């Protein structure tokens, strides 16, 4: 058994952690006080779920988790929710003032001034571990925090942890609740001095999301609640393999393995099905075939794109709930013959496929409705690169302008930094279109 | 098709499936970038309580 | 504990200021002894923004009222909400300012001006966190005028790395106590440009024809000038007095309003304007509140282009509806908003709504078109200056014809500054 | 009032169009770089469909299918008929075509070739790609390949129908229009861009009586504008000649294969080129160029992408643009043939 941390700065996130946490414990029979019955090894062991649950002699279940915001009125209400309990106060970090959606008064003003403080509390969960396998990221591209802190934990941590994998849970910007102008620019100056320091990022749009909320939740106008308990539903079931006994993607060095063949080609796209609306009594049980042929539909991926148009590098799929090897090899074989997928000539044309028999939980009086099979693809295409096109254009539309640049240059970030983050993109998608056209 | 590599126990299963085969920074760096950008603020602010003292 | 620390200098400033804390003490459910009476936690969850907790549960206004005379403050003090200012806090000399720039600025107003920085120091020392500060107070005057953007430049020396917001009242010669008014408004124009984030232009002009055309009030007092100021800084104020996601505070506003550091001066707007029991539907609210005969700037919209809108809805309401109709506006004139901007128009819902409506809505704009403003300004002030008229009132101060001469051609190069993104 | 953009300004057909839909009063047009419309006129090349559909509130459709180029291109659509099992190798009414490059077909193009050499018979190849105005028509293998030196060697049909009088060559333009639904409409009005030469199967130099373009014709040909306005026939005339001349029908002897053709080709690459649930929608208008040889049977020559109309139908069919793709989508306040499928 390998450790495994997780760290959620700012808003979004903290608000995501927190979800992700509260399904961890529903999943394990974790309760609110940390206690859980079934684990029989009282204040210790080296099971599956201990990679990312530390335990005490009184037998509370402690998430191996750091929570990091520069304002303290969200990580307040994890000190008061239904799971405060699970934490202790050296695992919440806040600040007085936050960084303004500025990702240069994030990283360089109050970042300079509150990393040395995060590393501290970093090394004592680091300090509880046998084997540290590395560390899961949450994080937003448009805050100021999420972006502007973000990137600069990121080159610490390959400082002090040179050998430890990173995963990152990214929140692409939405202007259907984005709340900055400015997000476009944090998001490409956070994405060009993480890239090199990121194994593996799973981007999720919150407009995707926020559609999948809208068309099959029945929310008229989804919130972040609605948001991220759909969001902490994808988390899980990327994370299960590390939470749960099975061989296939067993620790974070494995993640990269099958999915990352080209290091900076490090974004997978997540697609999830089925999303069920709990407000209808009953609804048909999707099967096997149905479900897996869903996570084809452009609809159903956490970024709006189409894989059609572009090349597969690596595809995995992560069922949950009633499914056998037979079944999925049918429904694989039908979809091969009425889809379009094109893989690289450098890389087999495959799946490989995750099967846990314990079906997806749901947060009880949620939106989601219990469901007796899901499954989770992720799939490495050039096509989400479509994302990163759309993010450098709006960031070209307002620096040709230099709209907004001063509010960075006057944090000390100088305007050379905005061409050399653009050129670094601009690289970027001229690799996804070599790759897959 | 092929299966390959299959992993059965208590909780699921894994496999893969072939359908066809194929055809940093230091630590002194980081803090010389953000020191650097603390003086170029240490810099402006002086610049404006300048401005102000004429 | 994000606190705003308010001034109020001058007695338009002052006569503002009081209305101001007037109307956002009812919407807090805070009386005029401090008393909290209200049935709502949201109107106590952000109340320390501007308000003080004293001994008791007192709530106390974190404002300072500043003038060079007694007239004004004695009837502050003497209103309906006098007793809830801090005594300690109000600042006042006895010479006065003559509706004198230079007299506010440099003679009268620099006597004065270190005892108001020792209430405002006093007042950030028991801050947690200092956001910034907000003064309101007219451009055609002397006290607020000239002393008002003293105070701001000595503010901004102490606190450099804080934000500095400004509710601007311009004069109009509609609404006019002296022909030397444009003179002080071009002097502190330039200060403004210089030492201010974030500037609501108030134009009298706009608020005299809004009670007049609009409201069918034959004869506008001062008094229901300043009853539309209310109402628009309450608006405007809301998201930073209760919880929210979008401009929750003074630095992430002018983050999303400001993409150039001088052009921060913005066209606020309010609806509904009755002259008055029927419902208003999100429609209704979401064209009159872009209407231009909302506008408190006296500023046509569609002569320039949008750089950044900020839409507060105030009420119970259909969010659904309200995204809808928000994108239709954007949808139907795109013309109007600038191209490399993506996505320059935020809006925010707050449940509670203001005093006597169900539902309101406020509009801040950015528009170049607010250059015709400062155009008009110009234009009184070269038909005096070019003949040197009334000047010896200032010179008499210690001011020099230079000075004027730089005041007007700063106000010229912001004029030629918005008309250089309008294009 | 719905809104537009304009980005392919060389566009006759959607210049129309544009002009036909600000007459409507209902629609207005915006500056080509302007993100909020409803309805983009794309561009011919390197068009962002990965910025299309993340517009809020606006239900945006394009004028193009991202991946219909594979149809669209002389190389791409000899690979998609010879590997879609849908069209197989057996395709009977494709031309036997091969991509040569200057993978590759080179050692396959031969092997046929010199089949049809020792079998003593006609052995008339034609090379040509997506990048003439130029062309070679030769009898000799060793000819194509020299000049070659991406291209498409297919061969050349050496008995077409001929009208007479004139005993010239000529080929069939149709117009067909899917819209977002995947609805395929075949335009009732189709051209023949005729020859004014007598064609001369002896020497293929003279390109002037074996090449049906319309500008050869006006440029080369002698007797352009002979026999019929501009070298173009339409269906009715030609109708008439068929029933006068062979005894049959337009309809019968080859607007059965043409229907037939345009279904095949389509189909073939709807699951590739769907926009059924995708975040924008797609419609498309195609030019689909087919040749009618001595026996009555229809081969498909190329498909066109981003065609031109014929001066006499463009009100029509610009008209029959906006009633099935546009106002289908955005409805305000039949010149088709439908081909089910
Ligand atoms: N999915 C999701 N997105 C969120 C959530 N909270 C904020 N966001 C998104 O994050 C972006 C804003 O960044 P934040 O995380 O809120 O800001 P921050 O990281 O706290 O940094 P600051 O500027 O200091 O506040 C916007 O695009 C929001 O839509 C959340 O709870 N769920
Ligand atoms: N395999 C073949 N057999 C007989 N004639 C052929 C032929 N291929 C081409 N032609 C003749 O050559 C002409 C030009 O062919 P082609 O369509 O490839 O060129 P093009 O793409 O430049 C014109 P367009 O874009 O309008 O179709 C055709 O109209 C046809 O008359
Ligand atoms: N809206 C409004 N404007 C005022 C009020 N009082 C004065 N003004 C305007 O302010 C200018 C006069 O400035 P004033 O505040 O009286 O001078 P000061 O006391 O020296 O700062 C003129 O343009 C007046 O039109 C008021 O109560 N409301
Ligand atoms: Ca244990
Ligand atoms: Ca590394
Ligand atoms: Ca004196
Ligand atoms: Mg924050
Ligand atoms: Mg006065
Ligand atoms: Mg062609």
């Amino acid at each position: 058994m390998r450790e495994c941390i997780s760290i959620h700065v700012g808003q979004a996130g903290v608000q995501i952690g927190n979800a992700c946490w509260e399904l961890y414990c529903l999943e394990h029979g974790i309760q609110p006080d940390g206690q859980m019955p079934s684990d029989k090894t009282i204040g210790g062991g080296d099971d599956s779920f201990n990679t990312f649950f530390s335990e005490t002699g009184a037998g509370k279940h402690v998430p191996r988790a750091v929570f990091v915001d520069l304002e303290p009125t969200v990580i307040d209400e994890v000190r008061t929710g239904t799971y405060r309990q699970l934490f202790h106060p050296e695992q919440l970090i806040t600040g007085k003032e936050d960084a303004a959606n500025n990702y240069a008064r994030g990283h360089y003003t109050i970042g300079k001034e509150i990393i040395d403080l995060v590393l501290d509390r970093i090394r004592k969960l680091a300090d509880q571990c046998t084997g540290l396998q590395g560390f899961l990221v949450f994080h937003s591209f448009g805050g100021g925090t999420g972006s502007g802190f973000t990137s600069l934990l990121m080159e610490r941590l390959s400082v002090d942890y040179g050998k430890k994998s990173k995963l990152e849970f990214s929140i692409y910007p939405a202007p259907q609740v984005s709340t900055a102008v400015v997000e476009p620019y944090n998001s490409i100056l956070t994405t060009h001095t993480t890239l090199e320091h990121s194994d593996c990022a799973f981007m999720v749009d919150n407009e995707a999301i926020y559609d999948i909320c809208r068309r099959n939740l029945d929310i008229e106008r989804p919130t972040y609640t609605n948001l991220n308990r759909l969001i902490s539903q994808i988390v899980s079931s990327i994370t299960a393999s590390l939470r749960f006994d099975g061989a296939l993607n067993v620790d974070l060095t494995e993640f990269q393995t099958n999915l990352v063949p080209y290091p900076r080609i490090h974004f997978p796209l997540a697609t999830y099905a089925p999303v069920i609306s709990a407000e209808k009594a009953y609804h048909e049980q999707l099967s096997v075939a149905e479900i897996t042929n869903a996570c084809f539909e452009p609809a159903n991926q956490m970024v709006k794109c189409d894989p059609r148009h572009g090349k597969y590098m690596a595809c995995c799929l992560l069922y949950r709930g009633d499914v056998v090897p037979k079944d999925v090899n049918a429904a694989i074989a039908t979809i091969k013959t009425k889809r379009s997928i094109q893989f690289v000539d450098w890389c087999p044309t495959g799946f490989k496929v995750g099967i846990n028999y314990q079906p997806p939980t749901v947060v009880p009086g949620g939106d989601l409705a219990k469901v007796q099979r899901a499954v989770c693809m992720l799939s490495n295409t050039t096509a989400i690169a479509e994302a990163w096109a759309r993010l450098d254009h709006k960031f070209d539309l307002m620096y040709a302008k230099r709209a907004f640049v001063h509010w960075y240059v006057g944090e000390g970030m100088e305007e050379g930094e905005f061409s050399e983050a653009r050129e670094d993109m601009a690289a970027l998608e001229k690799d996804y279109e070599e790759v897959g056209v | 098709m092929e299966v390959i590599e299959l992993n059965k126990c208590t909780s699921g299963q894994s496999f893969e499936v072939i359908l066809k085969p194929p055809s940093d920074p230091s630590l002194e760096e980081i803090q010389k970038k953000l020191e650097a950008a603390e003086e170029r603020r240490k810099y402006q602010e002086a610049e404006l309580l300048k401005h102000l003292a004429e | 504990m994000r606190e705003i620390v308010h001034i109020q200098a001058g007695q338009c400033g002052n006569q503002i200021g009081a209305k101001f804390w007037e109307v956002i003490s009812d919407e807090h459910g805070i009386d005029p002894t401090g008393s909290y009476h209200g049935d709502s936690d949201l109107q106590l969850e952000r109340i320390n923004v501007y308000y003080n907790e004293a001994t008791g549960n007192k709530y106390v206004p974190r404002a300072i009222l500043v003038d060079l005379e007694p007239g004004t403050m004695d009837s502050v003090r003497s209103g309906p909400f006098g007793q809830i200012f801090r005594p300690d806090n109000f600042v006042f000399g006895q010479s006065g300012a003559g509706n004198n720039w230079a007299k506010g600025h440099y003679t009268e107003g620099a006597e004065l001006v270190d005892s108001v920085l020792d209430v405002v120091r006093k007042e950030s020392e028991s801050c947690d966190c200092l956001q910034g500060f907000q003064l309101t107070h007219s451009l055609g005057g002397g006290t607020g005028s000239g002393m008002g953007t003293l105070l701001i430049s000595k503010i901004r020396e102490e606190y450099p790395d804080r934000i500095m917001n400004t509710f601007s009242v311009m004069p109009s010669p509609k609404v006019s106590d002296t022909v030397v008014e444009p003179y002080n408004a071009t002097l502190s124009v330039h200060q403004l440009v210089e030492n201010t984030d974030e500037t609501y232009c108030i134009d009298n002009e706009a608020l005299y024809d809004i009670c007049f055309r609009t409201l069918k009030l034959t004869t506008p007092t001062y008094g229901d000038l300043n009853h539309l100021v209310s109402a628009t800084m309450s608006g405007v104020t809301t998201c930073l007095r209760f919880p929210g996601q979008l401009n929750a505070d003074l630095r992430k506003l002018a983050v999303n309003m400001v993409p150039f550091p001088r052009l921060h001066f913005f066209m606020p707007g309010f609806a509904p304007l009755t002259s008055q029991y029927r419902a208003l539907t999100v429609p209704e609210l979401t064209q009159q509140m872009f209407d231009s005969k909302n506008m408190m700037a006296a500023c046509d919209p569609r002569h320039g282009r949008y750089l950044t809108v900020a839409a507060i809805f105030r009420g119970r309401m259909s969010m659904k509806e309200v995204d809808e109709q928000m994108l239709n506006v954007q949808n139907k004139n795109s013309s109007y908003f600038v191209e490399w901007i993506p996505n320059n128009v935020k809006t925010a819902v707050c449940d509670i709504p203001p005093r006597g409506l169900k539902m309101s809505a406020t509009f801040i704009g950015n528009s170049t078109a607010i250059q015709e403003l400062f155009k008009r300004i110009s234009e009184q002030f070269t038909a005096m200056f070019r003949r040197k008229a009334f000047l010896h009132w200032y010179t008499g101060e210690g001011m020099d014809e230079m000075e004027f001469t730089e005041a007007e051609s700063n106000m010229n190069d912001l004029v030629s500054e918005y008309q250089q993104y309008q294009d | 009032m719905y809104t537009f953009v304009v980005r392919d300004e060389n566009s006759s057909v959607y210049a129309e169009v544009s002009r036909l839909l600000l007459a409507t009063g209902q629609w207005k047009r915006l500056r080509k770089d302007n993100p909020r419309f409803n309805l983009m006129l794309g561009e011919r090349n390197r068009l962002p469909f990965g910025r299309l559909g993340h517009e809020p509130g606006l239900v945006q459709l394009v004028n193009y299918y991202r991946g219909a180029d594979k149809l669209c291109r002389k190389a791409s659509l000899v690979k998609l008929i010879k590997t879609s099992p849908e069209l197989s190798e057996s395709c009977t009414w494709f031309p036997e075509s091969y991509v040569i490059y200057p993978t590759d077909e080179r050692e396959v193009f031969l092997a046929a070739y010199n089949r049809r050499r020792e079998g003593r018979e006609g052995n008339v190849w034609i090379a040509k790609s997506s990048a003439g105005a130029g062309i070679l028509i030769s009898s000799e293998a060793s000819e194509l390949l020299d000049f070659i030196d991406v291209h498409v060697i297919q061969k050349y049909l050496e008995k077409p129908l001929l009208l007479e009088p004139g005993h010239r060559k000529f080929d069939i333009r149709s117009w067909v229009l899917v819209d977002h639904l995947y609805n395929i409409y075949l335009y009732r009005e189709g051209v023949l861009r005729t020859s004014s030469e007598p064609y001369n199967s002896a020497n293929f130099q003279d390109k002037t009586c074996h090449l049906t373009n319309h500008c050869i014709q006006k440029e080369y040909s002698k007797n352009y504008g002979r026999y019929e306005e501009g070298n173009e026939m339409f269906f009715e005339e030609f109708n008439q000649y068929l029933m006068d001349a062979l005894n049959t029908t337009l309809e019968n002897s080859i607007l059965l294969q043409i229907k037939h053709i345009i279904r095949s080709c389509l189909m073939c690459i709807e699951p590739a080129i769907s926009t059924k649930h995708l975040h924008y929608q797609s419609f498309q208008l195609f030019g689909f160029d087919f040749m009618v040889d001595e026996e009555l049977k229809v081969w498909l020559i190329e498909v066109n992408g981003a065609p031109a109309c014929a001066q006499k139908l463009y009100a029509e069919l610009c008209q029959g643009i906006v009633d099935v793709a546009i106002s289908s989508v955005f409805p305000l306040a039949s010149i088709f043939i439908k081909l089910h499928h």
